[PDB]
């Protein structure tokens, strides 16, 4: 069974009242009222961090002992060191 | 905007699997009153038999085209 | 399989992947000679290696590291290394699997001596 | 969400509620459309194999067991529409669903800009204060004196009178 | 931008479909350079010798 | 790619072009009241089947307790209406 | 010290012949100006201690409780601000004298030398508070509730005294630092257990152990928000002060004579973590959370390891602001809602977006989230008692599940499902009680990161 | 073009 | 078959309860109806109505609460398994704890005054 | 030893300006996904150097930044450990992040 | 303002309480039902379905709809738990004396198996690894000073 007529004039009453509240809800124009770019971001989020930044590290992180602990650099046969002027030998005949 | 709704006479169950189903509900003495609702698709645009290999091997002819390219020039530049 | 062989068949003439050198060394082999080792403790310590990795093929592996820091820029150069230190770990496996094939063979002989 | 079950669902209702519910099933098992309206037909079928029967013993039998024939051949991760309870977006813009009584507490430079909708947002309050009086009234004496009473409500029978407890059901929020 | 279709096939933009294609394009042709320079990576290198091949001579077993 | 808006005529559109597709009864005959029972005599399931195709058409579901009160397109329409908060 | 008590002392006359308009921000100026002189006790450049007179002296442990104590101050009169809004002037300066007598009573007793002077002031401590909940509660069992807390007290203070007085007379003073340049050990006899439990039990009930925790509960449920301030943050810790000064003379009995305390310090820790979960007030829940902190604090002094103490530092202060910020948050919506019930009000975060953030920061402290002191605090306690032994780790590890789920409850209930639409009152939120919690946050922020002032004795 | 509701957020 | 449990309980279809049509069922879900909707009809008229500045209560709510946290101790009875279930939870737990951790301290004092313990590195406790 | 160290705290500086920016004032007058796509952008253009430089070298590098606190024989320190994981990992991320943020 | 009379109280022992009780908590004498008298607090509170609020429907427009429950419904005890945030009751296509039974089982003959591949491993036919310098005796720890056990490793 379908809606008896009082649910149906319910229903009609409250859409069209419905359908003005959200008539209403819309709004006029002129209301809310109120009152290149690669290099110039490169530089103002770059380039002045990057100067604070080294600053920082070579005036208080190298000047402590063990702040910047580099591995070893990989050396190998025919290498030669440059703080030493030194030069290791080669190996040995490769059997083959 | 103001939005068109294409005429109902052309959507029909000729010529799609609809019809083979329609076969069968008749083989059991039947009839499905709604086959022209889903036969929107099934025809146009959405008609075909799309296939694993339709999927995969997109692209491979002009891919295999530059392959030889490439290959010819190595040759070339040796 | 050596699997089936083992949990199916025979399991006792059979080897065992942890006890593959039990058997003196020289049972078959007159003078063995050792497997030499020509890169030196200082050359592969030097080159920060690992220690899984500075086994009896630490000679071309510092060939290709070598080759790999130079011509760095561009890799894919270092493909005629990495075939030679493929194929002197591939040489090792054998030899591995040679071992594994000798004691099986000395377990047959064990098991035919009665 | 806009009407109240009754005290008790009719032998009718609850056949209804079953075959939609085993369609519903029969769809998620079957992802394809053909198959869904063959095997759809052929549920109508063993459906009106029955329709024309009124021993409502027997019927209720019938019932009973087609509910756990159900419960044994349901598909155990069926279709549900996004919007819908268990499905992936019931309950998602409540966030946003802020009522309107929050606006009463808006600071005077806030309500500066769209003036003229908080005029219209004054009156709707005069069209409030005025239509409430007789909003009970209509309730009283429409009572039923006899106990009875359910979650129904009656419309207005004038011109200017509105219906009874309206203020809820109008300016709900949207659902977007 | 685009109109609205109903029940039927959209219209179809160029670059959708182009950038695709190209890219489809794209993976096939860098499988096919590979596994013609590299297909060992996937098919071997370094065969597996048949075990009892050998002779008794190597891996020594006295009789 | 957000979709657009509905309307009152598009919804009437729509549910009258399901209809129109309907074959057991409908005779392509029918006006916004053409009712189901009373004006083309139909069943309670077939009445089941109409609302799961409004809701296979629509995106979304009607409450059993609902939809076994529509019996007419502009019913139909209206429900819909009063679900998606249209003609703002 | 002086500079510190006196202007504290002035307070008073400053809030009776203030006018009835400018008390409130007068003393609340004054307070904050007291709080930044304060300050000076951190001025420690050595490893020696301050010690302006034969009365007074300063630490590392007692300096952070004597700065806390004078920061809560002015956040208390603005948090007792709305309420007793319409009571009469008089009225409301009485409260203000009260607030301030605590103020300067337990600075007086952080900063105290002898045991007895302390005690004299650890149990004056108790009128205002009386007073406040009695007068200023909204219930009917605030008075049943003042009983328990005044009488547990007592009954836990006098077997204090009466050892405080046996110890005079064998050694000569009651004098800190004294008792431990001269402290012997024990016998290991009965009597000798006594005496430690009565040295004790005073301070486990002052920081409520589980089984003696039913008048911390009632007092915050039923006290105003200053009085469960301070209750919360500083009367919790005058136990912890007590017992820290004297387990240095108890020596070696503590070895063997606080097993139980530790059992039942771990266990209801879980039996009040678990009580979290399933209460329905707010206050109560955080009155429980409250006793599940200290817990940790209890067993931590018991096992005298210098991470121990560490530890139990820095969780007394961060848990003291923790819970001044969740109450004064709790109190923010009963001013609307006049009412406890945690679930009766939910789907904020909608109205109040901001305070929705203030009430998560104070549950990620809670529930330990680093980097914080909170964590800082259950780590290094985690460790000691690893340490004593490896199977409390089980208990912690429930301990920090339980907390992880109730904090999360407690937000979640109230600030993130949707709106009890029917709530016309919610007045937004105040500037007032938005800077009370900013107040009470940024402290935190410091705190953690300057720790150094926050370890305590041994670091 | 509609009106979103919203809190005051000035305070 | 369906196996129902306390806590995957029987849906509402395989409920005998429904289906019944007898008098005894159909009057009661009307009388049950007729206050839910005179409650609802009641909340109804505070939820709309105008003038109204302060919120809505919940005597159910309040109930409830009072239930749940004062009305216990006028109504507990000490009778057995109720004092036998407080004296466990109360005191077992804390026994089993109690000889878990001095056992553990005993080994592990023995061990160190016997020196067979490794304490490399630890230097804080 | 001193390209390595900046690049590497440098887009932490990056990621952090954003909400340094959700502070301020300048959101109701900023495209805030846009600058902050950007932003994340830039910090993959610079983690992109790291990884050249290890690759080359191998070489793995300790940082220590900054002295937290002193607990009895107990340092503890902001410490980062730049190896092959960290530095592929945070480019893989971060080139990923961008794409998400579009 | 609440009442003595209106608040809860002891177990109803007549049913001029009974009444009085169900008529307070809004339900009928007849559904109305009490808890046992164990001495256990709840004295006359109702004793209801142990249901959770997935059961209730989801289409109703209630009052307390994140609880799904109405203005003065009489509440469950245990609602905390029930809150639909929490314990969820609602009823299963599988039945739990199977659904265990099959997890249990699953979980078991897993673990079974892994213990069976355990005792029956997997491997390769080769022999173990060899490092020249006595295993790197040295690098690997070692000792300079001393000497170690040397190891051999031969040729095929
Ligand atoms: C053209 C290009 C030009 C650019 C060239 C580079 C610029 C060079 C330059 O300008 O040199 C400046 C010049 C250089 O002198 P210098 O050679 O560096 O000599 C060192 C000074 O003698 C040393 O004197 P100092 O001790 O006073 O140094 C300033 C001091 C600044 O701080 C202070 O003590 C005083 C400032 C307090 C602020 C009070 C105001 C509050 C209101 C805001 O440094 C700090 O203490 C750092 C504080 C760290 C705060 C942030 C830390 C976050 C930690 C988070 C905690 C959680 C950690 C968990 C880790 C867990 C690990 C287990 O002077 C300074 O260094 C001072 C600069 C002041 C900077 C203030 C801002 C620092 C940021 C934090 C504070 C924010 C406020
Ligand atoms: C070991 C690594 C070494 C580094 C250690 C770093 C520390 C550990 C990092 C790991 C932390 C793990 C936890 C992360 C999750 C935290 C949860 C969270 O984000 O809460 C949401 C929180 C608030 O956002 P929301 O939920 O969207 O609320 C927005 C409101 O609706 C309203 O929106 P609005 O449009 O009004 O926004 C404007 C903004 C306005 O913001 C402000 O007004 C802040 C005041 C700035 C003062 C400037 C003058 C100097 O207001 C807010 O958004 C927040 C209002 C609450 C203030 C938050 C204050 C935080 C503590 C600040 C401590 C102050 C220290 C300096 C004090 C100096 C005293 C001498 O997120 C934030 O934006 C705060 C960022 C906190 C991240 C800190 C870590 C940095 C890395
Ligand atoms: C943030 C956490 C690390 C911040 C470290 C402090 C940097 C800001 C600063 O104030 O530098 C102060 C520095 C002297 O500091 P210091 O040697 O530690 O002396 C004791 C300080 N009371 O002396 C200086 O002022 C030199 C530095 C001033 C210029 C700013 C340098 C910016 C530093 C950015 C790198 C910090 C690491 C960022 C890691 C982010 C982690 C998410
Ligand atoms: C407008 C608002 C005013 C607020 C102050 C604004 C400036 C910021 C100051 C805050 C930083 C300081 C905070 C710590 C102050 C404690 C230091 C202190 O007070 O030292 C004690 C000193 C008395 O020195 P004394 O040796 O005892 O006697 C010799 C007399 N020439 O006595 C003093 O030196 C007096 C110090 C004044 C403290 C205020
Ligand atoms: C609801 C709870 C119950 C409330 C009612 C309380 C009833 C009170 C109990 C009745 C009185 C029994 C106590 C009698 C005290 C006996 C004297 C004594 O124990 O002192 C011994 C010790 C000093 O001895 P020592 O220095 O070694 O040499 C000899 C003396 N020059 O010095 C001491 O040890 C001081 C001992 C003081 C008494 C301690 C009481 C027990 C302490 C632990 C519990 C505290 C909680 C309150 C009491 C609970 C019930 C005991
Ligand atoms: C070979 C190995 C094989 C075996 C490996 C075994 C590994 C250990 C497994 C331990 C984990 C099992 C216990 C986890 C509890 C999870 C509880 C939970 O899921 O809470 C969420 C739950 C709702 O979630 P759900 O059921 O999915 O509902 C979705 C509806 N769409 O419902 C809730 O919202 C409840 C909210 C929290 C309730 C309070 C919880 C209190 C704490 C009790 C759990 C912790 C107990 C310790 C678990 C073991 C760790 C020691």
């Amino acid at each position: 069974s379908g809606y008896t007529p009082d649910e149906k004039l319910r229903l009609q009453q409250l859409r069209e009242l419905r359908r003005r509240w959200l008539k209403d809800q819309e709004l006029s124009p002129r209301e809310p009222v109120l009152p290149y770019r690669s290099s110039l971001f490169a530089v103002s989020h770059v380039l002045i961090p990057m100067w604070f930044v080294h600053y920082y590290v070579k005036y208080h992180m190298a000047t402590k002992p063990y702040t910047i602990v580099s591995s070893k650099p990989r050396i190998f046969p025919g290498d030669t060191i440059l703080e030493t002027g030194e030069v290791i030998p080669p190996m040995r005949d490769f059997p083959d | 905007g103001k939005m068109e709704l294409p005429d109902y006479r052309q959507w029909k169950i000729e010529g799609t699997p609809l019809e083979t189903v329609q076969k069968k509900l008749a083989a059991r003495g039947l009839r499905d009153p709604w086959a022209r609702n889903e036969a929107w698709r099934y025809m146009g645009g959405f008609a075909g038999n799309i296939t694993f290999p339709s999927v995969i091997l997109k692209g491979f002819k002009w891919g295999f085209a530059a392959f030889v390219v490439a290959l010819g020039a190595e040759y070339f530049l040796d | 399989a050596h699997l089936t062989r083992r949990y199916l068949w025979d399991a006792s003439v059979e080897p065992d992947p942890e006890k593959i050198p039990s058997f003196p060394p020289d049972l078959g082999f007159p003078e063995r000679k050792e497997r030499v080792m020509v890169a030196t403790q200082q050359e592969m310590m030097d080159a920060q290696l690992t220690l899984q990795q500075r086994d009896y093929c630490a000679h071309y592996l510092i060939r290709l590291l070598k080759c790999k820091r130079d011509s760095f820029p561009n890799f894919l150069a270092c493909k005629h290394e990495q075939h030679d230190w493929d194929y002197c770990e591939h040489l090792d496996y054998v030899k591995r699997m040679k071992e594994f094939e000798r004691e099986r063979r000395l377990l047959q002989r064990k098991k035919r001596r009665a | 969400a806009f009407c109240a079950p009754p005290a008790y669902l009719t032998h009718q209702q609850k056949v209804l509620r079953l075959y939609k519910r085993a369609l519903r099933h029969l769809e998620s098992w079957c992802i394809h459309r053909d198959k869904y309206r063959y095997f759809a037909c052929l549920m109508r079928a063993r459906f009106e194999e029955h329709k024309n029967e009124k021993d409502m013993m027997r019927a209720t039998q019938l019932l009973r067991e087609a509910e756990e024939e159900f419960w044994q051949n349901q598909h155990p991760q069926p279709y549900i529409f996004p919007d819908s309870p268990g499905g992936t977006s019931f309950e998602r813009y409540e966030c946003y669903k802020v009522p309107e009584w929050c606006l009463d507490y808006w600071h005077p430079s806030e309500k500066a800009m769209y003036p003229d909708y908080f005029s219209k947002r004054e009156q709707w309050k005069k069209l409030r204060m005025e239509s409430w009086d007789r909003e009970v009234k209509q309730l009283q004496e429409e009572t039923s004196p006899d106990g009875i009473m359910t979650e129904a409500l009656p419309p207005a029978r004038r011109e200017g009178d509105l219906p009874p407890l309206w203020w809820h059901i109008v300016t709900r929020p949207r659902e977007r | 931008h685009i109109q609205p279709r109903y029940r039927e096939f959209p219209q179809l933009t160029r670059s959708q479909v182009i950038q695709g294609e190209f890219l489809s394009s794209l993976m096939w042709f860098w499988i096919l350079w590979r596994f013609w320079h590299d297909s060992d990576a996937v098919l071997g290198h370094f065969s597996y010798p048949d075990p009892s091949q050998w002779t008794d001579e190597e891996l020594g077993i006295p009789p | 790619s957000d979709a657009p808006p509905l309307t009152l005529d598009g919804i009437k559109d729509r549910v009258l072009y399901v209809l129109k597709l309907y074959d057991k009864i409908d005779p392509e005959k029918l006006s916004v009241n053409s009712h189901f029972m009373k004006d083309l005599g139909l069943d309670s399931l077939d009445q089941v089947e109409i609302i799961m195709a409004m809701e296979d058409e629509f995106g979304f579901e009607i409450p059993d307790i609902d939809a076994e009160k529509l019996m007419c397109p502009q019913e139909i329409v209206d429900y819909i209406a009063d679900k998606k908060d249209v003609y703002e | 010290m002086l500079k510190i008590i006196l202007p504290s002392l002035m307070l008073l006359p400053l809030t009776w012949l203030s006018s009835p308009k400018k008390t409130w921000t007068n003393v609340t100026s004054y307070s904050f100006l007291i709080s930044l002189t304060s300050l000076t006790l951190l001025w420690q450049t050595d490893e020696n201690y301050k010690n302006f007179s034969n009365m007074f002296s300063s630490d590392p442990l007692s300096t952070p409780l004597i700065i806390l104590t004078a920061w809560l101050l002015p956040l208390m009169l603005m948090a007792s601000q709305n309420h007793l809004k319409k009571d009469n002037n008089v009225l409301q300066k009485l409260y203000i004298s009260m607030l301030i007598s605590l103020q300067i009573l337990l600075i007086m007793t952080f900063s105290a030398t002898e045991l007895i002077m302390f005690y004299i002031l650890f149990e004056a401590t108790l009128i205002p508070t009386l007073i406040i909940i009695t007068r200023w509660g909204n219930q009917t069992e605030r008075l049943n509730a003042g009983i328990y807390f005044l009488f547990y007290t007592l009954i836990g203070s006098i077997p204090l005294l009466i050892a405080l007085i046996l110890i005079q007379n064998h050694v000569g003073t009651l004098n800190l630092m004294i008792l431990s340049f001269t402290t012997h050990t024990l016998d290991a006899s009965w009597s000798n257990n006594l005496l430690w439990l009565a040295c004790m039990m005073a301070f486990l009930i002052k920081m409520p152990l589980y089984g003696v925790h039913l008048w911390l509960p009632k007092a915050h449920v039923e006290a105003p928000i200053a009085g469960s301030m301070i209750l919360a943050a500083i009367l919790l810790k005058l136990g912890s002060y007590g017992m820290i000064r004297i387990s240095i003379i108890l020596d070696p009995l503590t070895k063997y004579m606080a097993y139980p305390f530790i059992l039942l310090s771990l266990w209801g820790m879980i039996m009040t973590s678990s009580i979290c979960l399933r209460q329905t007030d707010l206050k109560s829940l955080i009155a429980y959370s409250s006793v599940s902190h200290m817990a940790l604090v209890i067993a931590s002094i018991m096992i005298q390891t210098p991470w121990s103490f560490m530890g139990a530092t820095m969780l007394m202060i961060a848990h003291g602001l923790t819970s001044s910020l969740l109450f004064c948050l709790a109190n923010s919506n009963y001013e609307r809602i006049h009412s406890r019930t945690m679930i009766m009000a939910r789907g904020l975060q909608m109205v109040f977006p901001l305070m929705a953030t203030w009430w998560l920061m104070a549950s990620l402290a809670n529930l330990a989230l680093p980097p914080s002191i909170n964590l800082m605090g259950e780590l290094f306690i985690t460790m000691s008692l690893f340490s004593w032994s490896n199977f409390t780790i089980i208990l912690m590890g429930i301990n920090i599940i339980i907390t992880g789920m109730y904090s999360m409850y407690m937000i979640i209930t109230t600030q993130r499902g949707k709106l009890t639409n029917h709530m016309i009152n919610l007045q937004p939120s105040h500037t007032r009680e938005l800077t009370l919690m900013a107040l009470h946050m940024i402290p935190l922020i410091l705190l953690t990161t300057s720790p150094k002032l926050i370890t305590g004795l041994t670091m | 073009r509609l009106f979103v509701v919203k809190p005051s957020l000035y305070y | 078959k369906y196996k129902p449990a306390p806590l995957a309980t029987l849906p509402s279809t395989l409920d005998p309860a429904e289906y019944d049509v007898s008098p005894e069922t159909r009057r009661a879900q009307v009388e049950r109806l007729s206050i839910r909707a005179r409650l609802k009809r009641e909340y109804l008229l505070q939820y709309n109505d105008p003038k109204r500045v302060s919120h809505i209560e919940d005597p159910a709510l309040i109930r409830w609460t009072y239930a749940r946290s004062a009305n216990i101790y006028p109504n507990f009875r000490p009778t057995p398994k109720n004092s036998l279930l407080g004296a466990v939870a109360g005191f077992g737990p804390l026994i089993f704890w109690y000889y878990v951790f001095k056992t553990d301290r005993d080994r592990k004092e023995r061990l160190i005054q016997e020196g067979k313990l490794d304490r490399k590195f630890n230097i804080s406790y | 030893m001193n390209i390595f160290t900046t690049s590497i705290l440098l887009i932490f500086i990056l990621l952090l300006s954003p909400i340094l920016i959700s502070m301020s004032n300048l959101i109701k007058h900023i495209n805030f996904p846009l600058y902050t796509t950007t932003s994340i952008k830039f910090s993959f253009i610079i983690s992109l150097l790291p990884l050249l430089m290890f690759f080359h070298n191998n070489m793995e590098y300790m940082i220590t930044t900054w002295h937290w606190v002193t607990m009895n024989s107990m340092e503890l320190k902001m410490s980062f450990k730049t190896d092959f994981f960290s530095i592929l990992f945070t480019s893989v991320a971060l080139f990923v992040t961008w794409s998400i943020m579009q | 303002h609440m009442t003595k009379d209106m608040l809860p109280g002891s177990y109803p022992r007549t049913p001029e309480e009974r009444a009085a009780a169900a008529k307070k908590y809004n339900m009928r004498v007849e559904d109305y039902e009490p808890y046992p008298d164990d001495g256990m607090g709840y004295g006359d509170y109702p004793m209801l379905p142990n249901r959770s609020q997935h059961e209730r429907d989801p289409w109703y427009q209630w009052d307390h709809s994140e609880l799904r429950m109405n203005w003065g419904e009489p509440i469950h005890w245990d609602l905390d738990m029930y809150i639909r945030n929490r314990v969820d009751t609602s009823p299963t296509p599988v039945s739990w004396d199977v659904m265990c039974k099959h997890l249990f089982g699953f979980v078991a003959f897993m673990v079974f198996m892994f213990w069976v591949g355990h005792v029956f491993p997997s491997y390769q036919p080769v022999g173990p690894k060899q490092y020249p310098y006595n295993n790197l005796y040295l690098e690997r720890g070692g000792d300079p000073t001393k000497e170690p056990e040397p190891v051999v490793h031969y040729d095929i």
